[PDB]
RNA sequence: GCGGGGAAAGGAAACAUCUUAGUACCCGCAGGAAGGGAAGCCAACAGGGACCCCCUGAGUAGGGGCGACCGAAAGGGGGAUA
RNA sequence: CACGGGCCGGGGAGUUCACGGCCGUGGCGAGCCUAAGGGGUUCAACCCCGGAGGCGUAGGGAAACCGACAGCCCGCAGCGGG
RNA sequence: CGUGGGGUAGGGGGGCGCGGCCGUGGGGCAGAAGCCGGGCCGUGAGGUCCGGUGGACCCGCGGCCGACGAAGAUCCCGGCGG
């Protein structure tokens, strides 16, 4: 932690306090307006050099409808390589039940609802999971493992 | 009276030229107003300062090449290194070729003949024995 | 801004003045090298996960890391590697690889010249 | 220790299947009939019923099996029972000025909505919330400084 | 395991004190050695100062509280500007028979304070669990160092040695004045009777507030739990703390936010030690 | 009944805001070592008639009578620590209780004795 | 605290919808607290289980010259429990 | 010959909260932090509990829906060779 | 080492002073603060000492926090001039 001198202090003495002799410190006229306004007048040169150009988009307008969020599922994905370094760690604490000869996990009482692809899968596994994509499914077959899709 | 290499030699003794042509800083008719009158040096920042703009005839401002040699910068005018002093105690790890005693001006008459007798015994130059102390011991 | 002012960490500075006497005494170079990232400011020190390292090294490789080594992802290479502070989880997983955790001091009195010595941040 | 009931958290659409458990109202019907209680005589031992829950959780049931042995064996205080103690209706004075009437529970809303959803509860909640500064209200126009600030930062 | 803690800057840089010793020396409640004890990890801990400072400040700045003037204070006039024209300055001032009398404005007699404290401010400084107990096991270490103690300001001298750790029987002494015998067999009274002369008048609105003494710190005692009877025999003696060992603080433990304080353990504090702050 | 709370302010408010029966128990006095082992007592409120032993200020070591006490000021007179105004009379020093030693004590009232077996116990 | 009546200034860099604000203020009526409270509930085929208040959900859904700006609820954690 | 001050003393102006961006440090790190609240205390401090939730770990699309690297070259530091 | 040394607005870096707090070390009825005049130190903000006056509090050093610095606002209040 360091701690800095407050520019209060170094303003003593000064007569403008930083704000300049000929634009001076004014109320909100020196904003340009109250809030978050002028974007479509004055400001306009800000949203065209965020915004989409011709529309401005992101600061105007509608694009779009929501799916409602309480009838879709949010999704907790996992990575295939982020869940071989998972089951590593549940065996040596020894979470993990080898049911059949081969480590069984199931990813809902392990908070995740996806099994993605990404990374590597090095020991065999069976993952019961509501969804996994179609990279996941292979890269766990092709480590001696399998995929069981349950029903939400 | 402190003994100086003849480098610091030269040096205390351009430090007191420095000193007697020193200007004195003030603001802007500081001698007009009573208002002002006993403040310090402020390096007003205004329109028209002609202090800070150095014009010829106005009073000089503050800079840096007005520091005095700093090999003695802060010395006593004697050349001695001030301590000061609030105690007999204080006098431990003093060198009096080097170290000048000044009393604290809080010191009481009391607690101040124990130091410049302690002091005195030891060689030290006491600045400020004051004006008892020194009817005192000249009447012991 | 307020502009860079150093670790406030005596450990790390101490760190940064070994370096520097190091790379003087032993004309090092990679000393002085490490030293200036070790100084970095806090918002941009330099971090490096196990993972990395997979890549980056090779069996065998000596490695410094001018900063912290966390442990994320999986370490299959037999590395030494230095560094200014390293996580349990990042200890465990070189060690099991069969590799070993320096001090940098530890490597410098090893390796006075830092020869074959691979910087990694 | 007397047990407390702990039953399911309603799995929405939402968590996609992840499930979890929490301490329940109380203990169902269907618990207690299996160690031979009725609703009178669980609350008359300090437990928590409740009659309107359906479901029937072995865990429960187990917990109750327990308890009840050391309670019934001098091993176990059960706690004062759960039903009321004190009996406290005040004379009510103006009961059509203050709106307590049917007429004005139903000006109100409460006859068609629940208490929350109310418009003066709104009225209520809001100037609470604006007195304290509390949450939201302590930033005026807060989510349009949010929208604008994400655009220029993620653009 | 612990090499990165106590980081060896050999041969470029000269070393410093040496670590506290794999044990610590234990004596009884006469002051003589009686056996050796293994030292906690606590004790190998660098000590940090500018972490015991921040840690310091936050538990210190937790029991501050708020401040702040009458919401309505000067602002309750009947007052109000009369404009231009009136050969006057076109401040508010009273409407009534005080008419042209200032008020309102913070530049008026009996005008409104312009930023008074407010209740609402942010006085305690925040600190996370893990960092704040980094901090109190790098102040623990230091209570380990003559060198620390000592540039603390605590009387060290008569010490025997640092950590000073007693056997746990002293924890059954009632009575200040067998807990005095026990400072005293221990080199530790010096250190009480330079708080107790240390007591001084402080300068300034303290006074008339309810802080009229400043008084240093001498000793901090720490015991193995609550309601033993050291607790009560040494609390009286000036500048010192006692508390059980679970409830070590960055309060106690570095006065001033500077580390190193003249501590007492007992033998079964220290061992109670080993399952804490960690 | 004299303030609990720490804040000077409020315990000076008690001081000067109490009332007559609290003001009594500022007249305490130490009982000189002679009563205490006859009277089994340390303290007693003075009171006119008892006989004190002055232990500070310029009548310290004047022994005399108690004439009268000021409840309202907490002052006592006592016989022999006086002076004489410009006028030539004879005026009191008002003493107080806290600085005399009660050297005899004046018994002739019931109530009194009921104090000192409360005390003595 | 409960019921009712009920603005404008200012903001939107003008201004009317809008906001300010069901606010200021007015009228009526209670208590030591008031109001609320015991499923014509919520959910989604898995289950919660009267109510109020606190933390969160969340400035999310949604309303809006879709501008300024406004803004939940269910669910989760608690206080307390009838 | 632009405006303000007769003089002196005392008073007299970038503050606080919420949210966002950034910087300087400090802790921990594929994780980080607890909120309300609870237990203890030498009682607003302090010790311990509380992980609900928030942010991060994966993105694209309005949505249904789908869902990710160590291969090659240039090359600063650094290291090695002459 | 520099064919380095002007500077309004503005940006960046360091220091002085005031009130309190956490520590540490001291002074004071053989005279604290304040006040009048003076010497010394510092480029400076300012520090320090001496003589007089006064009559009980105050200061050095490290850290931290602000109801923290005035020459001016037809500034405010009081006092007092030509
Ligand atoms: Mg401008
Ligand atoms: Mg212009
Ligand atoms: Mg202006
Ligand atoms: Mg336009
Ligand atoms: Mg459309
Ligand atoms: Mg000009
Ligand atoms: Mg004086
Ligand atoms: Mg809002
Ligand atoms: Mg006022
Ligand atoms: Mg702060
Ligand atoms: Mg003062
Ligand atoms: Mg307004
Ligand atoms: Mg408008
Ligand atoms: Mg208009
Ligand atoms: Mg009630
Ligand atoms: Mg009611
Ligand atoms: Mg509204
Ligand atoms: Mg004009
Ligand atoms: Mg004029
Ligand atoms: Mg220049
Ligand atoms: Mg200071
Ligand atoms: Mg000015
Ligand atoms: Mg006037
Ligand atoms: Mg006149």
């Amino acid at each position: 932690v360091r701690r800095f001198k407050r520019a209060t202090k170094y303003r003593r003495g000064s007569r403008t306090h930083g704000w300049g002799r000929v634009g001076q410190h004014r109320k909100s006229g020196g904003s340009g307006g109250k809030g978050m306004v002028g974007f479509h007048k004055h400001k306009w040169s800000l949203v065209m050099k965020y915004g989409e150009s011709g529309t401005g988009w992101p600061f105007y307008g509608k694009h779009g409808f929501k799916q409602p969020e309480t009838i879709s599922v949010e999704w907790r994905p996992i990575n295939v390589g982020r869940l071989a370094e998972l089951v590593k760690e549940l065996r040596e604490r020894g979470e993990v039940r080898e049911e059949e000869g081969r480590l069984v996990v199931d990813l809902l009482k392990l908070g995740y609802n996806k099994l993605l692809g990404g990374g590597h899968m090095d020991v065999p596994l069976v993952v019961y999971t509501p969804v996994a994509s179609k990279a996941a499914v292979e890269k766990i077959a092709k480590a001696g493992g399998e995929v069981r899709i349950v029903s939400l | 009276r402190r003994e100086l290499p003849q480098p610091l030699k030269r040096l205390l003794r351009l430090r007191l030229q420095m000193k007697r042509r020193k200007p004195e800083f003030v603001r802007i008719d500081q001698w007009r107003y009573k208002r002002i009158e006993d403040s310090g040096w402020r390096n007003q920042r205004t329109l028209d300062n002609k202090i800070r703009r150095k014009w010829k005839g106005w009073p000089k401002p503050v800079e840096v090449g007005y520091r005095k040699p700093a090999a003695v910068r802060g010395l006593h005018p004697s050349g001695f290194v001030e301590v000061l002093v609030h105690r007999p105690e204080d006098l431990a790890g003093l060198d009096p070729k080097v170290h000048a005693v000044r009393i604290g001006r809080t010191v009481g008459l009391r607690k101040r003949l124990e130091i410049v007798k302690k002091a005195r015994e030891l060689g030290f130059y006491v600045l400020n024995p004051g004006k008892e102390v020194v009817e005192l011991l000249k009447k012991e | 801004p307020p502009n860079p002012t150093g670790p406030t960490n005596r450990q790390l500075r101490m760190l940064i003045r070994f370096l520097r006497k190091a790379a003087t005494a032993n004309s090092a170079n990679i000393w002085r090298a490490i030293a200036e990232l070790v100084e970095r400011p806090r918002r941009s020190r330099v971090v490096v996960n196990v993972g990395k390292l997979n890549r980056v090294a090779n069996d065998g490789d000596v490695v410094v890391i001018p900063g912290k080594l966390l442990g994320g992802g999986e370490l299959k290479k037999r590395v030494v590697v230095a560094a200014v502070s390293v996580t349990p989880k990042a200890w465990k997983k070189v060690v099991e690889a069969g590799g070993e955790v320096l001090t940098i001091p530890e490597l410098v009195r090893r390796n006075p010249k830092g020869s074959g010595v691979k910087i990694v941040i | 220790m007397i047990p407390k009931p702990v039953v399911q958290v309603p799995r929405s659409i939402k968590s996609g299947g992840v499930t979890k458990w929490k301490e329940g109202r109380g203990f169902s019907l269907g618990e207690l009939k299996e160690v031979g209680l009725n609703a009178e005589q669980a609350r008359l031992l300090g437990l928590p019923v409740d009659t309107r829950r359906d479901s029937v959780w072995p865990q429960n049931v187990e917990a109750l099996r327990k308890w009840l042995i050391e309670v019934l064996e001098g091993k176990a205080t059960p706690p004062e029972p759960t039903l009321p103690k004190v009996v406290k209706v005040k004379r009510k004075r103006g009961r059509a000025f203050r709106g307590l009437t049917s007429a004005g529970r139903r000006s109100r809303g409460l006859i068609s909505t629940r208490f929350r959803e109310t418009h003066n509860y709104k009225f209520k909640k809001k100037a609470k919330e604006r007195r304290l500064k509390k949450r939201h209200e302590a930033t005026k126009g807060l989510g349009n400084v949010l929208r604008i600030s994400r655009i220029i930062n993620e653009s | 395991l612990l090499k990165f803690k106590l980081l060896d800057l050999s041969p470029y840089i000269k070393p410093a004190e040496e670590r506290p010793p794999e044990a610590l020396k234990v004596y009884d409640v006469n002051g003589q050695y009686m056996a050796d004890i293994e030292t906690p990890i606590h004790f190998y801990e660098p000590v940090r100062p500018d972490l015991i400072r921040r840690a310091y400040l936050s538990a210190l700045s937790a029991r501050f509280q708020p401040k702040g003037v009458y919401e309505g204070a000067g602002k309750e006039h009947s007052c109000e500007s009369f404009g231009v024209g009136l050969g006057i300055a076109r401040i508010p001032r009273y409407k009534g028979h005080l008419w042209p009398r200032g008020c309102f404005a913070p530049n008026t007699r009996g005008g409104r304070r312009a930023h008074p404290p407010r209740p609402e401010k942010k006085l305690h400084e925040e600190i996370n669990w893990k960092e704040k107990n980094l901090a109190i096991r790098s102040a623990i270490a230091a209570t380990a160092y003559k060198s620390w103690v000592a540039a603390r300001g605590h009387m060290v001298e008569k010490v025997p040695s640092l950590p000073l750790v007693v056997s746990g029987d002293a924890e059954k002494i009632a009575k200040a004045k067998e807990a005095k015998k026990l400072f005293e067999v221990l080199g530790l009274w010096p250190d009480v009777e330079r708080a107790a002369e240390g007591v001084k008048i402080r300068a300034g609105k303290g006074k008339m507030r309810g802080r009229r003494y400043k008084e240093p710190k001498s000793v901090l005692v720490v015991v193995s739990e609550l309601d033993v009877p050291l607790i009560g025999a040494v609390r009286n003696f000036p500048g010192v703390d006692v508390v059980p060992v679970s409830h070590l603080n960055m309060l106690v433990l570095a006065p001033g936010g500077v580390p190193g304080r003249l501590t007492l353990w007992t033998a079964t504090a220290v061992e109670r030690l080993k399952g804490l702050f960690l | 009944p004299f303030t609990a709370s720490a804040q000077p302010r409020k315990q000076r408010l008690s001081l000067y805001a109490a009332p007559l029966h609290l003001r009594r128990k500022l007249l305490n006095a130490k009982l000189s070592p002679e009563l205490q082992k006859k009277l089994g007592v340390k303290r007693l409120p003075v009171r006119r008639g008892d006989t004190v032993l002055i232990m500070r200020g310029d009548f310290k070591g004047v022994t005399g009578k108690v004439v009268k006490v000021d409840l309202k000021r907490v002052r006592i007179f006592v016989e022999g620590a006086t002076r004489t105004n410009s006028r030539g009379q004879t005026v009191y020093y008002p003493i107080h209780p806290s600085k005399v030693m009660i050297v005899d004590v004046d018994l002739s009232d019931k109530a009194r004795q009921k104090l000192i077996e409360r005390r003595k116990r």
